[PDB]
């Protein structure tokens, strides 16, 4: 979800 | 000891997650171990799009940084949807960093471990270093006593170069004045209003009389060169608890500029009202050492430093409302860490020609060329 890849991105990739 | 042992494991750790998490991220990731690692890069204006080609080709500059052995001045091609050295170029001692003029990008301004800052037209010397070793730039620019990092070309007057120092001062040269002896040119202007090592300056994009230097003084100063006196700035800004290291002005917003500092933050300032910092940016965990607004986008800056992970923000998300388990991981501002690199960042480019594409350099060899997905940005 474009969510979960925010999520993702700001805590850079892990 | 031990507990250089513990970050070192917790750093690897995390690359590897970055790395299987690549492709929800990125749209690009190209990894290259340069032969000596980079303290400069900077994306050149011009593409080449080849003939029925899948690919264009992009061009860098970059420096060495050897322990006993020859610097070069480099030039590298980037094919973008293979990284070649393309010219190198004898450079005495590594470089600190490297920028080209906007109005003539065959011309390079050079940072040196000395007090000399050198020009070099890079279209004026052979592809392959000279073997005599012997660095020959085109002029010799001369006034510092020591050497420095800061490095800005005048976008609307043409050759006027800014340099900060660990002299304190800041150095202006026209380079297009007649040279002495050796090709010197000895500095037009000395600006004197720091009290501490000088560690970045900028020229305002519109204005050309304008300029901004931060220090490890901890202040950012705003000056106007049509002033006569070159020992007081027209403002003085208290703008961190630390070191300031850069500074960059924003190219579609006149009043707005950032610094970043060994404090961890990024500040965001308003020319109209220095008085107060417009904003702080804060995520980081060591101290910054680079800036860099998005050339497409004028709410979009980067920044980087020892904490190894660049940081990409967009103001335009300032104060919006966030769940408290996404505040754990940073302000709402927050958009993007790039996980990519696993020792500090010692410079980056946004590539001017396709959104979204940075190039960064670390201390161990690395270059990244990466871009973010879209499924970042949008939306």
């Amino acid at each position: 979800t474009k969510p979960a890849i925010r999520r993702l991105a700001r805590r850079g990739g892990v | 000891s031990f507990d250089d042992a513990v970050e070192e494991r917790v750093i690897n750790e995390e690359y590897k997650i970055w790395k299987k998490n690549t492709p929800f991220l990125y749209d690009l990731v190209m990894t290259h171990a340069l032969e000596w690692p980079s303290l400069t890069a900077q994306w050149l204006p011009d593409v080449t799009k080849q003939d029925g080609k899948d690919y264009s080709v992009h061009r860098l500059i970059l420096g060495t940084h050897t322990s006993d052995e020859q610097n070069h001045l480099l030039i590298a091609s980037v094919q973008l949807p293979k990284i070649e050295i393309e010219i190198k170029i004898n450079h005495e001692g590594e470089v600190n960093r490297a920028r080209y003029m906007p109005q003539n990008a065959c011309v390079i301004a050079t940072k040196t471990p000395s007090s000399d800052v050198l020009v070099f037209d890079y279209t004026k010397h052979p592809s392959k270093p000279e073997p005599s070793g012997e660095c020959q730039p085109d002029l010799r620019l001369r006034g510092h006593q020591k050497e420095g990092y800061g490095l800005s070309w005048n976008p609307n007057l043409n050759g006027y170069l800014l340099s900060a120092s660990d002299d304190h001062t800041i150095c202006l040269w026209d380079i297009n004045a007649t040279p002495k002896e050796h090709r010197v040119i000895d500095a037009k202007n000395i600006f004197t209003g720091h009290t501490a090592v000088v560690e970045d300056v900028a020229w305002h994009l519109l204005h050309e009389s304008l300029f901004g230097s931060v220090a490890d003084d901890q202040k950012l100063m705003i000056w106007d060169t049509r002033n006569n006196n070159t020992s007081k700035p027209s403002h003085t800004v208290d703008a961190h608890t630390a070191e300031v290291n850069c500074l960059s002005f924003n190219p579609y917003s006149e009043f707005i500029l950032a610094t970043g500092s060994a404090d961890k933050t990024v500040a965001l300032w308003d020319l109209r009202n220095l008085k107060l910092k417009l904003h702080s940016f804060e995520s980081h965990k060591d101290e910054i050492f680079q800036v860099q607004w998005s050339p497409h986008n004028e709410t979009i800056l980067a920044s980087s430093g020892t904490d190894r992970r660049l940081h990409v923000w967009d103001l335009s998300k300032i104060g919006e409302e966030q769940s408290t388990e996404d505040a754990e991981d940073g302000p709402p501002e927050l958009l993007f860490i790039h996980g990519g690199h696993t020792a500090k960042i010692s410079d980056f480019s946004w590539n001017p020609n396709e959104p979204w594409i940075i190039c960064s350099v670390s201390e161990d060899n690395i270059m990244q060329v990466w871009q973010m997905a879209e499924n970042v940005y949008n939306d």
